[PDB]
This record gives structure tokens, sequence and C-alpha cells, in this order.
């Protein structure tokens, strides 16, 4: 089974910097034209929704402070820059025919 | 070096005209001038040396 | 939109009805999910559904341990699981999914089931 | 539960359909073919349209193959407006169907059937390279696709040990044509061309003096266009490949695509919990349609039905066809040559078919005058400045890589 | 291997020396001396160093290609003719011959 | 052992387009060893070795 | 003798002036006007196809605003067509056989006008970036035709469509000695450049950049820098006067036409009937042989593809959010004088120059004697040694690659220098030249023109590769001269001779 894993897991950087957070699996899952991984975000106990569709396709109502690339089994989020409201969980999902693969978690704060 | 200018005029196909030198030796040069096959090309005739 | 509704304290072994009140689109076309936090905050699988009611899909390790029941006219999802051992003790969260639709839209705001 | 239909255009053996249907090859497993049938006689590709839009296309059936007969080259183009704007699936099958090779954007999907043009180039080689013969030129015309399998063959030929050469590549489409044919020395042209463009230069090159009996034509089966026919001028003992759906017929054919769409549906719901509905219209659906990033071609191109594994390339060539090769007759238009299967090349009795300047030499190997070397294990053949070695099987042919002073 | 694939004479043998071949001259710099190899091909410039400096091995002379060592650089460059000319200098002292010294 | 590193050369002054052709020409030329049979021809001799 | 012509219109006031100017050209044989709307939608454009083609008489089909619904059915029936408001370089592949003689230039043709931009500067320091697309495919080949004849400078810049992803790309652009920036991609592209060069500052003083039409949008308008140079094509909505020169040349047509043998008419309705109509491409062959004298746009003439025929060009700078139009390109003629260039550095000339660094990169593999690779000390410095007349040998830093052993690339290593040829280009930077940098290869090889598998390409491999590609500036080895490597790469003359 293909298995998402996310790093790193827990970090904290001040305002205004190129939070780049990378996601790794085993198998490539992104081959005819789109990339397939769902980037969700949201704090612990609230959801917020998801953020970037395949790679890097912005939902409705969102921030312009972050980015998504890679592909093969590497991809990753950038978010750049840094947000005063970054005290969120950020998760990873692509799944496979395989009925539903995970991530772990990254956790973020604000250094100040 | 007759047969390997030969070669070069079948591979470039360029014909000729083989022209000796008559005054000097080699271009030896003489208050700034040359003489020889030097001072033959520098006259600009597009010569071939 | 969707909000779970129960959860609680369950025995080992138990069984549990696990409810999700839906109010804003309809069921018979539309497609929503099951998914588990764990504390240790690992990603899992709960109920897997149709979008039209239609049939199901059973996650392997929890396969034989719940089951599924979509009542589309009043807009409430359910969820009877049975058999639940010290590996269930985690937050469950009911979301809405997407029209590919492996991806989730909407989500309820989550049960807890120990 | 798949609603399939098969849609033919005459010539209809209903009963190889009523009986290849077999529903315990289709074994229980999460589908089962809702199959519907349709026969048409049309010239008319715009009532193909309507009527398919008005057939249960929009209302039940959700994937459906199609057979023809004829020739026709706008049929790609129905294929591509309908990837353009449906993810439903057709197929081609036969006919104006699997003559379809069209490149096309990512589509939703494309009437995939055997083999490729660079398939064709390949196993062109391996004929060349097995029966002992040597290309100098090929001839083509304004078809998109020429050059790509040029600049393969000549680059793979700058990769082997032994090596054929070349004397011309005729890009053509004023009849001094004939004096730039007069510099074709070679005993294999190739050619790409279409039926009505090989006939007429057929008269042109039998207006030079380059008959069939001196200079051997290669075609594939697209420039000889349909495969039962001597049109006008086609000289005697060419070279031509489609082949293996003749010795399919209809019912294999039928339970070719049957069996690759109930497959790949199974595919995809070997975890996937359901299916996406057809959509209710065709012409006015605009907003559903895009609910499905579809991308099924993923368990569409990776295919195995009874130990076969029916893969396909991303433009629908099928990897792993099969290909027979066949020769011409004086009297009919095509007869045999033999076979090949996927690297492997069986023909007849290895010998050059053929219509005194040959003297048959019988020789003792005895160094340095005479050095009989095998042939190279990974082409099969004897390398520059060696020739080929008959020896007795005690069929003959053992053959070697004769050599020496 | 350029020009044993372009000279189809000999192209048996640039067959079968694709057989064996290296990776860097410092393989078969020690292979000679392990004594698996009975002959390895370069330019003179390495070799009558390696006869001269370690021990224990000949040549048999015969200079197939003369050839120089040039510089490479990319065509138009502005940097040709007085680098050259500095080539010319650097003959025009013999401190090319002194470097040889050393 | 001599006290230079010289060559001839062949000239032709500011060779317009024409230095492409005949540097390319002479490494074809030696691309292919006739040049050593040229000095078969001309520039062997006999009392050296 | 009346003729039928069919034409796709978006608005019924442009079907009446279709009308009228079939009325107009009826001065000669006569016309006929059937009135076709532009459909909105594309299976429903496909659908109302041929209920137009009920009417056999029709013989040309004028289209607007994708127009591939419609323009194979005409293709299918080889009607000549005129595609009107087309901008798209996927029609101008001309063997998909449903194309038509061009109108206005699609996109690409305006980089013919940039080489000619060196008839007014012979700049030969020109970068160029390409969006990853057929089109700028098109364009490349389009260039690479141009420039067989000089502005011959450097080879491409790639670019992905559909990220940002500019400034970790194109960081080495700053690098590479040159001036010109020529874009060609998408408006939301140009402004993903505009911001990440605004990062970077890549459109300051020297920076000369060129952009081309469909660029020009207001939301790349937001974030292009005043002094940006942009094109503009005359007549690009005067849609009215295109349909009245097409009423013209089909009259000029069909004037043609009728006094010719084997008329042979289509079939009344699309089906029912053959669909191999003979006369079709002879029709085209006529339509491409038929010429125009004058129009409200001019003289329409017809190229290969059947271009316009010195199509001219409105130019225009961005100053302080105002398109200056600086004057009119004519093919030979140029944008004379009249307006003042503001150049995106606050300059008022125009740079004639580039940067000749001071600093190139020496890259070069390990050979005894001439190198010899040595480990650096504790500190990373050298070991002091001395000559047989204890003369300090100039051990300099040679870079290594990140193996220390060929299959670990990781150790990143200083391995400073030693050998004979280290000391020549000592002599060298202390006669004439710089501060130099010295890195040492990967791979170690040579290097063939070995054929990659990819549809027949064959690239240099080793040094060979890396001087090709701009990685390295010089190459100093005891490597061989053969015709293969100077096919492309300038030699200098032969230093060390040798057999």
């Amino acid at each position: 089974d293909i298995q998402l894993t996310q790093s790193p897991a827990s970090l904290a950087v001040s305002l205004g910097q190129r939070a780049t957070i990378s996601c790794r699996a085993s198998q490539s899952v992104s081959t005819s034209r789109y990339s397939y991984m769902h980037w969700y975000q949201h704090k612990p106990g609230q959801p917020p929704k998801l953020l970037i569709k395949y790679a890097s396709n912005l939902e409705s109502g969102v921030p312009a402070r972050f980015s998504g690339s890679g592909s093969g089994t590497d991809f990753t989020l950038n978010i750049h820059p840094v947000e005063e409201e970054d005290t969120a969980t950020y998760y990873c999902q692509h799944s496979w025919e395989n009925p539903y693969t995970f991530g772990g978690g990254t956790k973020l704060e604000i250094k100040r | 070096c007759i047969d390997i200018l030969k070669k070069i005029s079948k591979s470039v196909k360029f014909t000729y005209d083989l022209y000796l030198v008559t005054n000097g030796k080699h271009g030896k040069k003489i208050n700034g001038t040359w003489n020889g096959m030097i001072g033959e090309v520098v006259m600009k005739r597009a010569y071939m040396a | 939109k969707l909000q779970e509704s129960g959860g609680g304290s369950v025995k080992l072994g138990g069984s549990l009805k696990l409810s999700c009140v839906v109010s804003g689109f309809t069921f018979s076309t539309y497609y929503m999910s099951w998914v588990r936090q764990t504390p240790e905050k690992r990603l899992e699988l709960v109920a897997v559904i149709n979008s039209n009611g239609g049939n199901t899909y059973y996650p392997d390790n929890v396969k034989g341990r719940f089951t599924i029941s979509r009542d589309n006219a009043e807009n409430t999802l359910y969820l009877q699981m049975s058999s639940l051992k010290s590996e269930d003790t985690a937050l469950y969260y009911c979301a809405r999914r997407d029209y590919d639709g492996f991806a989730m839209d909407y989500w309820g705001q989550g049960t807890s089931v120990t | 539960s798949i609603g399939i239909a098969v849609i033919l255009v005459g010539t209809s053996d209903e009963v190889a359909i009523k009986d290849a249907h077999e529903k315990d090859d289709f074994h229980h497993l999460s589908v089962v073919p809702r199959v519907e049938l349709v026969a048409m006689n049309e010239t008319d590709p715009k009532s193909i349209i309507t009527r398919i839009c008005d057939l249960m296309s929009d209302r039940k059936i959700q994937g459906v193959v199609f057979a023809d007969d004829t020739d026709q080259e706008a049929i790609a183009q129905i294929l591509d407006f309908i990837s353009a704007q449906t993810l439903t699936p057709i197929l081609g099958i036969h006919g104006g169907s699997s003559m379809i090779m069209a490149d096309k954007d990512e589509s939703s999907m494309f009437f995939q059937f055997g083999p490729s043009i660079e398939q064709q180039a390949s196993v062109m080689l391996n004929i060349m390279e097995e029966y002992d013969w040597y290309i100098f030129s090929i001839v083509t015309t304004y078809f998109p696709g020429y050059q790509d399998f040029v600049n393969k063959i000549r680059s793979t030929i700058e990769n082997s040990f032994v090596g054929w050469e070349l004397e011309e590549v005729l890009l053509l489409d004023d009849s001094k044509i004939q004096n730039q044919l007069k510099k074709l020395q070679s005993p294999i042209i190739l050619l790409y061309c279409t039926k009505e463009e090989a006939t007429y230069i057929f008269e042109v090159a039998n207006s030079v003096g380059l008959t069939g009996y001196g200079y051997t034509w290669i075609v594939p089966s697209l420039v000889a266009g349909d495969t039962d026919t001597v049109p006008s001028e086609f000289p005697t003992g060419l070279i031509s490949v489609s082949y293996d759906e003749w010795d399919y017929g209809l019912p294999a054919r039928v339970r070719d695509g049957i069996a690759i769409i109930t497959t790949a549906a199974s595919d995809m719901l070997s975890e996937h919990s359901f299916i996406p509905e057809p959509k209710s219209s065709c012409y006015n659906t605009h907003e559903k349609r895009i609910y499905q990033s579809n991308m099924l071609n993923r368990y569409l191109i990776n295919v195995t039905f009874e130990g076969r594994d029916l893969s396909f390339s991303e433009d629908g060539y099928q990897m792993h066809p099969k290909l027979v090769i066949i020769l011409l007759n004086k009297e009919r238009k095509w007869e045999r040559v033999g076979k090949w299967k996927d690297k492997s090349l069986q023909m007849k009795y290895y010998v050059w078919p053929r219509m005194d300047d040959h003297l048959s030499i019988v020789t003792l190997e005895e160094a340095p005058f005479v050095i009989v070397e095998s042939v190279d294990p990974l082409s099969g053949t004897c390398m520059r400045n060696t020739v080929p070695c008959q020896k007795r099987i005690i069929p003959g042919y053992i053959k070697k890589c004769c050599k020496g002073f | 291997d350029i020009y044993f694939r372009r000279q189809v004479e000999l192209s048996t043998m640039y067959r079968h020396m694709e057989k064996h071949n290296y990776e860097s001259a410092a393989e078969a710099i020690q292979a000679v001396r392990d004594n698996k190899l009975h002959a390895f091909i370069w330019d003179s410039a390495v070799l009558e160093f390696e006869a001269s400096q370690k021990c224990d091995l000949v040549t048999t002379g015969e200079l197939f290609f003369r050839s120089g060592f040039g510089i490479g650089m990319r065509k138009d460059s502005p940097w040709k003719q007085q680098v050259s000319l500095s080539i010319l200098k650097s003959h025009e002292n013999g401190f090319m011959e002194d470097l040889d010294k050393t | 052992k001599v006290f230079a590193s010289t060559g001839y050369g062949i000239a032709i002054q500011k060779d317009s387009g024409w230095k492409r052709q005949v540097d390319l020409a002479i490494l074809q030329l030696f691309g292919d060893g006739e040049m050593e049979e040229l000095e078969a021809l001309w520039l062997t001799g006999i009392c050296h070795n | 003798k009346i003729v039928n012509i069919g034409a796709v219109l978006s608005t019924r006031k442009h079907e009446q002036m279709f009308r009228e100017a079939v009325n107009q050209a009826n001065k000669r044989i006569q016309l006929q006007a059937t009135s076709v709307t532009h459909k909105p939608n594309a299976i429903q454009m496909a659908l109302s196809v041929c209920e137009d083609l009920i009417s056999s008489q029709v013989y040309a089909i004028l289209v607007s605003h994708t127009p591939t619904p419609v323009s194979y059915t005409a293709g299918f029936y080889r009607i000549p067509v005129l595609g009107l408001t087309t901008r798209m370089s996927i029609y101008s592949d001309k063997s998909i056989h449903l194309s038509f003689l061009r109108t206005v230039p699609p996109y690409s043709h305006q980089s013919s006008v940039w080489f000619e931009m060196m008839r007014v500067y012979n700049w030969n320091h020109i970068i160029l970036l390409v969006s990853d697309d057929h089109e700028g495919r098109a364009a490349q080949k389009r260039l690479e035709t141009l420039l067989e004849e000089g502005p011959k400078a450097e080879k491409v810049l790639q670019f992905d469509p559909g990220t940002k992803n500019v400034t970790a790309l194109l960081m080495e652009a700053r690098e590479l000695e040159a001036r010109v920036i020529i874009l060609s991609a998408s408006e939301d592209d140009a402004a993903t450049v505009y911001r990440a060069a605004a990062m970077l500052d890549m459109t300051g003083s020297g920076y000369v950049w060129l952009v081309g039409e469909r660029e020009i949008s207001g939301n790349a308008l937001r974030y292009a820098p005043d002094g940006i140079i942009g094109l503009q094509l005359i007549n690009g909505k005067n849609e009215s006067a295109h349909i009245s020169d097409a009423v013209g040349v089909v009259a000029q047509a069909v004037h043609e036409l009728l006094e010719k043998e084997n008329i042979t008419d289509p079939p009344r309705g699309c089906v029912g009937n053959t669909n191999i109509w003979k006369t079709g491409p002879l029709f085209k062959r006529v339509l491409m042989s038929s010429k125009y004298a004058d129009g409200v746009t001019g003289r329409v003439e017809f190229n290969e593809d059947g271009d316009r025929k010195f199509a001219q060009y409105s130019i225009m700078n961005l100053q302080n959010r105002k398109l200056v139009q600086v004057g009119i390109y004519n093919g030979t003629h140029v944008i004379p004088n009249d307006r003042k260039i503001i150049w995106p550095g606050g300059e008022t000339e125009k740079p004639r120059g580039y940067q000749m660094s001071t600093r190139l990169k020496i890259v070069t593999i390990h050979q005894e004697p001439f190198v010899y690779v040595k480990p650096t000390m504790s500190d990373g410095t050298c070991k002091e040694e001395f000559t047989v007349n204890g003369d300090p040998v100039k051990k300099v830093i040679c870079t290594g690659p990140n193996d220390t052993s060929p299959g670990s690339p990781r150790h990143t290593v200083p391995q400073c220098c030693y050998g004979f040829c280290i000391d020549l280009l000592i002599k060298l930077a202390r006669t004439m030249q710089f501060t130099y940098e010295v890195h040492l290869v990967a791979d170690g090889k040579f290097g063939t023109q070995e054929r990659v598998q990819n549809s027949n390409k064959k690239e240099w491999n080793g040094m060979m590769g890396e001087l090709l590609s701009g990685q390295a500036d010089m190459i100093v080895a005891p490597l061989t001269i053969n015709n293969e490597r100077a096919q492309y790469i300038e030699f200098s003359k032969p230093f060390k001779y040798q057999g």
C-alpha cells in the first residue's frame, strides 16, 4: 500500500517567511495530466476546509500566502509569506484505487 | 602539400591559380613592411598562403 | 451544514450508532464520508458510502465492524458500528466528499468516540 | 451492471454475437454486461452523432464499442469530438475504426485497436534482418506523421553493428517525379501514402521502368487501404501487415471489446464504490461533465484477459498485438508470408520469394580461408564484411556467420 | 572509441574491445600491474610519463594520431585571439619548457 | 629532442567563412589517416633508424 | 449564376453588413447571402452546422468567436473557409486540412518583427524564455528559421506553464551575460514573471524587455514596469472591415471560378450522399491564387499560410500607466522617429552593450600528470609543497564534485589542486585575466555525442555537455581534437603536441 508521510510534523518559524512543508510517499501517483493530492489544513478542533485540490488549485475564499508544488513521490506545500493565524495542523490526501491513504500531520506555530 | 591542397579543393569544391613567390622569401619585415609571401597576402588580394 | 450526532463512550466490543445531521444539500446524488482522527493524530477511515445511497465500501481492518444506512429524505446519515475494541478510541469526523469525489469539500465538527 | 452497446454498419453476423457473449467468463465479479445491439447502413455521420445522442448514451448505456466495414477518415474526428465533450467511451473494432491512426490532444478516450506504425516500422526492419535483404530508399507523401518513423528507423540503423544504408527519402505529393524516381537504386522502396495515391504512383513507377520484378515495394495496410482489392495497378508480390483481426472475425473482437470494458470497469470498481452515471443530455450537459476529472485510462491502459495483456500506449496503440505478414500474388490481392508476435518472427520456408545470376556455392570451412562464426545473439545476423552460412540441420536453417580470406 | 567506430576495417576488434571497456585510465594503470590485461591504448603524453615515473612498462612507439591539446571555449567568444597570442608568448620564452622541466 | 613546439598552417587573410570550412576539412583529413600514407609517399627516410 | 455564401457571425448587424457587402459585390455573375448565427455552445454548433448545408450553393463559410467544432465539417467537405477572429496557432498546421487562408497572423508572426528589431539594434546578447506549449514550440521553430542567414546569442529557456516557479528556475538568467529579454507565454505567467523579476530586480537598468501582444492585459498591466515596449496589431477589432474585404476576395474568387469547367456542386444537405466532393480543394487552390488589389484594411495578399502581407503593427511604450504609441511598423518601413523611448531603468537611451564578466568557470576532470587532486588540510588549506629548488608550487582550490568515490554523491569536497596546467592558468591570469572559478566534473568522462532515446536527440556528455550547457566557460584538459567536437565548439591553438 502507498503511505503518505509528512515532514516536518512540528516546527515554528517567525513572521513573513518561506514556510515549506514537504510530503513523501512510496509510489508515484501523479501521472497523466493532473496531480494527485488534496492538501487539508485546519486548526485543532475546528475543520477549516481543503485549500489545494490537486497541486495548486486554490478553493473559494483562501489566502494568497501559500503555494503547493512537487511531483512523483515528493509533493510539497510552501506557505510564503507567513501569517499570524498559522497555529493549525496541515494534512495530506491522495487516496488510490485502494480506498483512502492518509498522511500524518504538521503542526506549526508562530515564533515570537 | 600539393596533394593535400588537391584533397582540400575536392572537399570544399574550390578551384585556384598556382602563382609563385617572385620577390622576397617568407615575409621579412622591413620598416614595418613585409616582403615575401606575407607582404604578398597583406597586399589585400584575398591571397592564399 | 454537517454536525456529528452522538458518539460518546462505548464499552470494549460494544455497539454504537453514529449519526450526523445534514442541512443544505440532498443525499440521493451527493457523496459523503466518515474519517477517524486518533488522539495520536493518525488519520484513518470509518465509513465509505455511495453518492446515491446505492452501495457502500468497507475499509479493510474495520470491515465487518460497522454498517451504513442513508435515509435520503430526512438528510441524516446513520452508521451502526459493532465490536469496538480499544483501538477505536478516536475522534471521528463526518465529511461531505467531492464530485471526483475522493476529496472532501465540507466537514462536520467532530464526534468523540471513546 | 454496465449498459453496453455494440454498433455496426452492415454485414452483421448476429449469431456470432449471440454465441460469444458468455456470462460465465464474467463470473460474478462486480458487473454484468447489459448488452444492446445496434446495426446501421449509413454513410451518414451527422445522424450517426444525433441518434446515438438520442440513444441510451444519454439515458442508460455508459460504454459502447463500434465496428465498421468502410475506409472513412472523419470517424477519427467524430471520435475526437465525442471524446472532447463526453467521458463515455467509444472503441474501434474493424473497418474504418481500426484504420483510424490519428494524433490527438489528451482526450477522454480513443478508438483503441491493435498495432501502431512504429511497430510496423520495427517489424519491417525485423523482416529485412531475417530475410537477408537491405533497405536503401523510402518515399513519403504529406501525411502527418511521416518524419518520426523515418528518423526512428535511420537512427535505429545507426546504432546497430551491421548496417543498412540509405539512398534517399523523397518527401513528395510536373511529371518529372519519374526523374526523381530514376535515382532510386534500392531493391526496397518503402512508401507512406493512400491507396489512390499508391495506384497513381504505381502508374508512375511503371512508367519509370522500375516495375514489380526488379524493385519490389513494401507497404503497410494503411497504404494498401482496403486489404481486399486490386483496384487498378497493384504489382505482384508486395508486402503488408494489419492483420490479426482478419483471423479474429466478428465474435473474437466482440469478446475483445466486451471483456475489456467489463474488466476495466471492475478495475476501477475493485476498490471504488460506484461508477459515474451517464449524463442525461449530450448537447445540453455542460455542467455535469466537469464533475468528473475522468482519469480512468490508468485502468483502461492495463487490462489483461485470458492471460493476454491488452496493453495500450497513451495514444491507444496496443503494445502486444499480433502481426500477420502477407504477400500479394499476380492473380490475387494478398496471399501470405507468415506471422509476427511480440519479438517473435515466424515466416514461411525461409526462402526469399521470387519470380540466372545466383549460383549455389558449396564449401567447407578451413581457416584462414573460411572462418565460420555464429550469429550475434542480440540480433541474429552477420556483421559487416561477413556473409551468412547455410548448413543442413541433420530445414537446413542453422544459419551462421561465414567469413575468411 | 570515436576513431575506432568510424573506421570500419577494425570494427570487428572495436566490437571485441567494447565488451571490456573501462571508466577511468587509473583502472587500466593498475590493471596492467594486475597482469590480467595484455594491452591498453592511450596518448603518449601520459604513457611516457608513467614509464618514466613508476617503473616496469614499455611502449612500442608508432604514434598513430599526432595531435595537440587545445583549450575548449564556446563559439564566438571574445577570448580566442589574445588567448592564443598568449599561447605563443608562453612558447616564445621557453616557459613551456620550464614547466616541462618542473 | 627539439627546442620548439611549432606548426605549419595554411593562411588566408581574414578568411571570411571559409576558415570554418577548411579547418573541419583538415580534421576530416586527419580523421582518416591518409595523411600518414602521404608521409609514406613523401616524408620517409632510409638512414635514420 | 447565383452563389450562396455562409457566414457564422455573432450579431445580426454583422449579417446585415454581410448582406450589404454581398449586394455591393453583386456588381459583376451573381451572389447570395445566407445568414448563420454564432452558436454559444460547441455541440449545438455541430448540431446546426449542416442545416445551412441544405443550401448546397454555399461555397465558403466565414467564422468568428474556439471554432474547432465547426471548422472540421468544412474541411471534411473541403470548403474554403476564412477564420476571421483566429489568434490560435493550432489551425496554422495546414496538415490538418481543416484550416483557412490566413487573416491577421495568429500569434507567432510578430517574432519576425522581433528579428527585425536587430535592424535597429544588431544586438547579440539575447535570452529567450518559452512557456512549454505547442504554440511556443512553433514559435521556437519560427525563430530557428529566422536565425538561419548576428543575433545568435543564447539557445532557449524552458518554462512549465501552470506553476509559478520563476525565481528557482531563472535565477541563472541574472548571470548569463545578456540584457535582452523576450517573453512568449500567457498573460498570467507574464504577471508571475513580472512579480518575480520585481523580486529579483531583473527589470532594472540595462535590462531591456521585449514582449508580444497577448501578454499585455490589465492583470499584467498592473504588474508591468513602466518602460516595456509592447506590440499591437493594426485593426485587431475592425471586424466589419475584414468582413467586407472577405466578401471582395471571395467575389474575386468566384469571378475567376464562374469562367471555369467542371463545377460539380456540393450535395444539398450534409448527408445521405458521398463526402468526397472533388472541386473542394481545387476551389481552395483558386482561393490560394486569388489576390486583392486594395481594401479598407489595405492590400490583402497571401503567403504560404495565406498570411497578410506586411500586417502593420502599432507599437506602444508603457510610460507611467499610459501606452504611448511609439509608431507604426510597416514591414521594411520602421517606427520612424516621432516619440521618445523611456527604457526600464530610468534611461533615455538604448543600452548598447552587455556585461563581459571578470569571473569565469574553468571546469575539468582529474588527469595525471596534469592534475593531481589533493585532499585539503585539517583547516581546508593546502600542504606547503616545494620544488626541487624549494619553490612553493601554486595549489589553488579545485572544488570537487559531491563524490569522494563514484556512487557516493554526498562529499562536496574542496580538494585544492596540484598539476602542470595549474601553473599555466596561473601564468595566464597573471598576464591578462581574472579571478576564476574551478570545478571538477562528476562523471570524469571526456564524453561522446551519445544518442538519447527520446525520438532522435543526440547529446554531448561529460565536459562537452557541461560547456555546451554553459556550466563551464573554458575547458583546459589534455583532450585531442577531432572534427566531431570541432563541429560546434571553438578550439584554441594546440599547446602540447603529442601522439
